[PDB]
């Protein structure tokens, strides 16, 4: 109801707020409904006005404090199928020579690296993280498809894995940076409840994040 | 000083205002006639605006008779619905007072602000009780720790009265003379320090109130304590000094550091404090430096910040168990406030936040557990009684860290 | 199978696949395992192995039980109860997490739902115990450390601005001179429990307990698997550790009487461990089904015995009925005893009569009782294994003089004393 | 039905209080629940006693809540097709 | 200081 | 369960410093040639080799409480290592709550001098406490000594099988 | 005798400062230091300080000379 006239009532409240007993010497919380009331009150001053935006601006203080895939193939079929660590490598590592001359093909490895990211011995799975972390340059959206299978890595049993997945952890938490909160706390809790010490990459991810958290 | 600016010039409304309404030589107002209108049973708080409203219009020479009734009757004024501009009123009348006749008002007024159980409690407080004990003046009526007009007043009367017993007491040293001079000032000092600490409790939010802290009473009780408070540290430092190493509840850190702009002297002695023998003196060292490093993001904050983390560190390997529990859970949350303060610190605070998780890991693991933390090393973000110590600790020392990541990632 | 479930845990595991979505598909497992388990011609066609490619992920669904959405934990332990366990054996880390996670799931589904709801997890227990002696042993010590520990004690029974108004109070000094600590104590931490809730969580723990220390495979229709020795052992060697964990008089034959007041302090811990958990006789009546374990609580049953000594020293009541814990433990101590055999069934009679005695007569009685476990001692040498019922049996004729000679003189005289009270009982303690 | 028979012979209903009834029908649904067969959860449900004793609200979900403890699953196994 | 912010600007004599 | 193959995956972890992995299988190892440590572990398969493997990854894990407690396991208690490790101060393994693990007076007695060289008088009166235990004392005839040896073996192995695995 | 008195510190590590301890002849002049007064008791002693100096510890004697016959 438009019974009252939006132009005092704003005025009222921002007064109310700065009131000079208050912060003498030197923030009021309010409910869902009412910060809506407010949010309509202040669009239908708006329209009362318009009868620019700089009363909006004026207004907006309150508002605030009161809140081919042709070609590969053959390959996707030998890294599927590769058994011993001898054609796994040498997969892996022919997909590494045409991703640094061609690195979009990496795209189609996406599930693939997935897998073999937690794989038992070192040089496949180091190479897997290496080719994951270069197909995740490219793409952001990527980043967040690589969650569960970078997470797994770090709750893994076996303790390469997790070595593995807390070296590359800032530059992963630099690649994704939606859910690194997630990530950050789980290598925390990993070092902690396991006797590793993360705090290097921990405290290096958290530097960097801030970084581009106050740009 | 304050009760000598007021007597300072303005824009000259006052006599003007005074020159064209008090000539209108309505003389019914009387201390007899306020009195007959603060006595009547059924109270008209009507006709006291409109006898106080021409009161404020006296020069404070001719406001002398007025005293008795303006004093006598401020018990009335706290009985829940007294309107604000009655007190605001009664408040510029008794400051208007305080220029002209102070020792007989501050004595009048402390025996009107009794709480009165009795037929007396003790009306006879001349000015020599109150000069012997200054902390008489914050034994009243209850009701006015949330009446800011008659916190105004009463903050008014305890620095006077803590003035006049510094050289009551130098009188009767004198006197008496016919060291003492040391155990005179451990008294002066004791006396400040007791006077802030009671000014600390009143700013508590008590709960009986506990069970919209920007538009509330409190919050104007806790501004006119803040700013007497910033008075007293700035005359005499010593006094701040002593009261944090005598130490508050640290509910009252972040009122105290945001209200009282002094509070930034508190790093002198934050390394002096932090290296005392009790585990509380530490505690509360590490919680104010928390606080002052939000409020003053100095290099020497810093310095004192890595010197907290040092010493957290080390009594990480000193202190017992159930001590390394008793410290570490009210500490923790300054590591918030120091990776917020100093992005540099975050190594530091993340290889001490490792330390301290791997050492309470080890410890769970030591005694069986009615919950196994172990177990649950794969847990996500919880949404922010009787369990135990090291548990406890350990859930700790993870929110710690997630809201440390939390605040680095915004 | 193997990385559909792989993609699903390891999206559980993250923060991917919100509650909801996590118990619907730890459900949807458990219902497809137990319809393979329940195989005809649907899982024989199908041919999927369910159940052996979710065995596979035990150590990821083994946290899961550890959940805080009750759902999830719920699902879990319904998953994990009738998933099978790898076929070539549990890891000992495996089993261990597992049986942690299990006792974990079965208190606090004790603690929750009650009874009802701790079916699952006491599936999952009885299949981790039934793997190897070694998740036999961890099922038994983690399951009686958990029910004794401060925590999940209250299910069994077990016993649980100073400036302002110090201004405000006050040549005007105060009248005291301090204050003797800091003030007045709290008025006590005082709670209730309703008994019949005690009462069945009790029984769920000793229904556990006992099918985890049944021996698994008519037997007549009326008989009863023998307990194992060895479980019970392990639940003795658990019962002493948790209550008397110094044990510097280990050694099983009983020291002269005389070392009753070289232990007090010992023994009195014992006894207010015992009056404090009504569990530990339960858990003493449950090692005394199987014989040979009774006896590795020997220090248990001596110190209980020597505090009851000491209570019924300084007794000055003229009867026993004003102390009714220490009887009903002088009471109980004795029924263990016998029922484990560690005393001869003329012996082992005298708890019926203690109501009706003054201290002086039940701690002679007592007294008795430590001079022919001096003389016969609690050792598992004196049990010969009867092959027949496959139980251990104590033959007390065959020790010489194990039916007391000397020691029922002190209860025929104890009899003799009050056969105005004690008359009609002397038909439980003839010598057939 | 030895156990259910003695339950009978040694409750003396409509004499026996509210303290016996609630103690003896609580002890028909624990050993209720420990049975590991369904088939003897309906022969303890289906005496004069348990059914007299608890209501006849929570044995409806005694009933199911046993009979959720090892449920039936039916699964089709066919491939769909549209034919 | 304590009547001077650490921020104020200094007094240059 | 294979505690050879064990020890022989341990010792690969030992080989590649991964530290934290080979004490997660030298505890596999003694919990599966013990029953999870309720019967002492057979000495042909923790072996003054093994135990000083454990101690050394204890060591470089910065747990010297744990190496200090891990060094009487050995068939001659190796003060040596102990003294060294218990010296430091950079510990991440909850210092005093493994000092009921500790059943040799003269560890103790180092541990009470060190509290009372840095004064750590809490943790002092915690060892002082600890060496004044009956079932402690060195002249206990041989046999209390050996069971109380025996349980402090079982519940400090018991300890590290739950922070380890 | 009364030439080797020891003091103790804590001596916080880097990753000269130290922290004090509670000393055995710490001798708390709470009525000539007004920072060795708890906050516990601020306000009984501050009285008694109060009375102790206008006109209007003890018996902690060492045991062997509290029972001095002859002194």
């Amino acid at each position: 109801e438009q019974r009252f006239d939006p132009s005092a009532s704003l005025d009222f409240l921002w007064a109310c707020i700065h009131v000079p007993r208050i912060w003498q010497g030197r923030v009021l919380r309010v409910q869902g409904p009412e910060l809506i009331s407010l949010v309509e009150l202040i669009l239908a001053e708006a329209e009362t006005r318009s009868q620019a935006c700089s009363l909006i601006q004026a207004r907006l203080p309150l508002l605030l404090s009161c809140c081919t895939a042709a070609e590969m193939a053959p390959y996707m079929k030998r890294l599927s199928r590769g058994q011993t660590v001898e054609d796994l490598l040498e997969v892996l590592s022919d997909i590494d020579e045409m991703s640094r001359r061609r690195p979009e093909i990496l795209s189609f490895f996406s599930t693939n690296l997935q897998r073999l990211m937690s794989s038992a011995e070192e040089c496949c799975r180091n190479l897997a993280f290496s080719l994951a972390l270069r197909s995740m340059q490219n793409s952001p959206s990527i980043a967040a498809a690589f969650l569960p299978t970078f997470m797994y890595c770090l709750g893994s049993q076996d303790f390469e894995v997790v070595q593995t997945a807390l070296r590359n952890l800032p530059e992963y938490a630099l690649l994704c940076q939606e859910h690194a909160a997630v990530l950050l706390h789980r290598a925390f809790l990993v070092g902690m409840y396991g006797q590793m010490d993360p705090s290097a990459q921990i405290s290096e991810a958290l530097r960097i994040l801030h970084m581009e958290a106050v740009m | 000083v304050d009760d000598w600016i007021c007597e300072e010039e303005i824009t000259g409304t006052d006599a003007l205002l005074r020159r064209m309404l008090l000539t209108n030589n309505a003389k019914n107002h009387s201390p007899k006639q306020l009195q007959e209108a603060f006595s009547a049973v059924p109270v008209n708080n009507t006709q006291v605006m409109q006898i106080i409203e021409h009161l404020t219009l006296l020069s404070a020479s001719e406001l002398i008779p007025y005293a008795e009734v303006l004093t006598s009757n401020m018990s009335q004024l706290l009985n829940s619905g007294v309107p604000r501009r009655i007190l605001q009123t009664v408040n510029k009348l008794w400051m208007v007072l305080n220029t002209v006749m102070p020792r007989r008002l501050w004595v009048m007024t402390v025996n009107a602000l009794q709480p009165s159980i009795k037929f007396v409690r003790q009306q006879k407080y001349t000015q020599n009780d109150l000069m012997i004990d200054p902390l008489i003046v914050l034994r009243c009526d209850q009701r006015v720790h949330r009446c800011p007009p008659l916190m105004d007043i009463t903050l008014h009367m305890l620095n006077g009265y803590l003035l006049a017993s510094k050289a009551y007491l130098s009188a009767h040293l004198k006197e008496t003379e016919q060291t003492r001079e040391e155990l005179k000032n451990a008294l002066l000092a004791a006396q400040d320090s007791a006077a802030v600490q009671i000014l600390l409790e009143i700013c508590l939010p008590t709960e009986e109130e506990k069970a919209d802290n920007l538009l509330c009473n409190l919050r104007e009780v806790q501004c006119l304590i803040c700013c007497l408070l910033h008075q007293m540290y700035i005359a005499d430092p010593n006094i701040a000094k002593l009261v944090h190493f005598q130490g508050y509840p640290c509910e009252l850190l972040p009122l105290t550091v945001a209200g009282i702009p002094s509070m930034h002297i508190c790093l002198d002695f934050i390394p002096e404090l932090i290296a005392q023998p009790e585990l509380e003196k530490q505690i509360f060292a590490i919680q104010l430096l928390s606080h002052l490093c939000i409020q003053y993001a100095l290099p020497k904050s810093l310095s004192v910040a890595r010197l907290a983390v040092n010493v957290m560190g080390t009594l990480l390997t000193v202190l017992t168990q159930a001590k390394r529990y008793a410290f570490f859970m009210p500490t923790l949350p300054s590591l918030v406030s120091f990776c917020r303060a100093f992005p540099p610190l975050y190594e530091d605070i993340m290889s001490l936040l490792i330390q301290i998780g791997q050492v309470c890991a080890s410890d769970v693991a030591t005694q069986t557990r009615d919950i196994d933390p172990i177990i649950t090393r794969l847990q996500q973000i919880k949404e922010k009684g009787s369990m135990d110590p090291d548990v406890q600790l350990c859930h700790c020392i993870e929110r710690t860290v997630i809201e440390i990541i939390n605040m680095s990632v915004s | 199978l193997p990385l559909a479930f792989r993609s699903c845990l390891a999206r559980v595991h993250a923060g991917t696949l919100q509650p909801p979505f996590t118990a619907r598909f730890l459900r949807n497992l458990a219902l497809l395992v137990g319809w393979e388990q329940q195989g005809g011609e649907g899982p024989a066609a199908l041919g999927a192995h369910f159940g052996e490619s979710a065995s596979a992920h035990l150590s990821d669904l083994a946290p899961l039980l550890l959940h805080p959405e009750e759902e999830v934990a719920e699902a879990a332990a319904s998953l994990l109860a009738i998933c099978p366990f790898p076929s070539e054996a549990l890891s000992p880390s495996q089993l261990l997490g597992l049986v942690r996670a299990g006792v974990h799931r079965f208190f606090a589904s004790l603690r929750l739902h009650g009874p009802p709801g701790v079916a699952s997890a006491c599936q999952l227990l009885t299949r981790l115990s039934q793997t190897s002696p070694a998740g036999l042993k961890a099922v038994l010590q983690l399951l009686v450390e958990g029910a004794l520990h401060r925590g999940n004690t209250e299910l069994f029974g077990g016993q649980v601005a100073s400036l302002l108004d110090t201004n405000r109070r006050h040549i005007w000094s105060v009248f005291h001179a301090g204050v003797i600590g800091r003030g007045l104590k709290p008025p006590k931490f005082v709670q209730s429990r309703n008994q019949q809730e005690v009462i069945y969580n009790t029984q769920s723990l000793l229904s556990l307990l006992v099918h985890c220390c049944s021996a698994p495979g008519c037997g007549e229709c009326w008989g009863a698997p023998i307990l194992s020795p060895e479980a019970a052992k392990a639940v003795a060697v658990t019962l002493v550790e948790s209550v008397c964990p110094d044990a510097a008089g280990a050694e099983l034959a009983w020291p002269p009487e005389e070392h009753a007041r070289a232990t007090v302090e010992r023994d009195l811990r014992i006894g207010r461990r015992f009056r404090e958990q009504p569990l530990l006789f339960e858990l003493l009546k449950l090692v005394a089904a199987a014989p040979p374990a009774l006896c590795y609580c020997s220090v248990l049953l001596r110190g209980l015995l020597a505090a009851l000594l000491g209570h019924w020293e300084a007794s000055r009541h003229p009867d026993t009925t004003h102390s009714p814990w220490h009887l009903e433990a002088s009471c109980t101590l004795v029924a263990v005893m016998a029922e484990g055999s560690l005393l001869p069934p003329a012996l082992g009679n005298m708890h019926e009569v203690f109501s009706q005695l003054a201290p002086f007569e039940v701690r002679l009685l007592l007294l008795s009782v430590w001079g022919f476990l001096r003389e016969h001692g609690p050792l598992p040498q004196k049990f010969i294994f009867q092959s027949e019922r496959g139980r251990f049996i104590r033959d007390f004729s065959r020790e010489g003089g194990g039916e007391g000679g000397p020691h029922l003189a002190v209860l025929h005289s104890v009899l003799h004393r009050n056969i105005d009270r004690l008359g009609l009982f002397s038909g439980r303690f003839q010598a057939p | 039905d030895f156990l259910l028979e003695v339950c009978s012979r040694s409750v003396n209903l409509e004499k026996a209080s509210e303290s016996l009834k609630g103690n003896m029908a609580a002890f028909l649904k624990n050993v209720c629940l420990g049975l590991e067969d369904l088939q003897y959860v309906f022969m303890i449900s289906s005496h004069e006693l348990f059914i007299t004793l608890l209501k006849d609200e929570e044995r409806k979900l005694l009933v199911d809540q046993m009979r959720k403890r090892s449920p039936r699953v039916n699964l089709c196994i066919k491939p769909v097709t549209s034919f | 200081s304590p009547s001077y912010s650490p921020t104020s600007p200094s007094y240059s004599p | 369960n294979n505690h050879s193959w064990l020890i022989i995956q341990a010792d690969i972890y030992f080989a590649t410093n991964q530290y934290s992995a080979a004490l997660h299988y030298y505890l596999q190892a003694g919990a599966v040639c013990s029953d999870f440590f309720n019967k002492a572990v057979p000495p042909d398969v923790y072996t003054d080799q093994v135990i000083k493997r454990m101690i050394k990854c204890c060591s470089l894990l910065n747990c010297h409480t744990q190496v200090a407690i891990l060094c009487q396991f050995l068939r001659e208690i190796d003060y040596k290592t102990a003294f060294k490790s218990l010296q430091e101060q950079n510990s991440h393994d909850a210092m005093d709550s493994y000092y009921d693990y500790i059943w040799d007076v003269t560890i103790l007695e180092y541990l009470t001098y060190l509290h009372h060289k840095r004064g750590e008088t809490d943790k002092r009166q915690i060892a002082i406490k600890a060496i004044g235990q009956t079932e402690l004392n060195a002249s206990n005839p041989e046999e209390v000594l050996q069971l109380a040896a025996q349980r402090r073996k079982k519940k400090f192995l018991q300890a590290m099988a739950k922070l380890y695995f | 005798g009364k030439k080797v008195v020891q003091e103790t510190g804590i001596k916080v590590r880097s990753r000269g400062f130290q922290v004090a301890l509670l000393n055995k002849d710490l001798k708390p002049q709470t009525f000539r230091n007004a920072y060795d007064i708890p906050r516990r008791n601020l306000l009984d002693h501050l009285t008694r300080m109060r009375s102790n100096l206008l006109k209007s510890q003890v018996h902690s004697v060492p045991i062997a000379q509290m029972g001095n016959y002859q002194e």
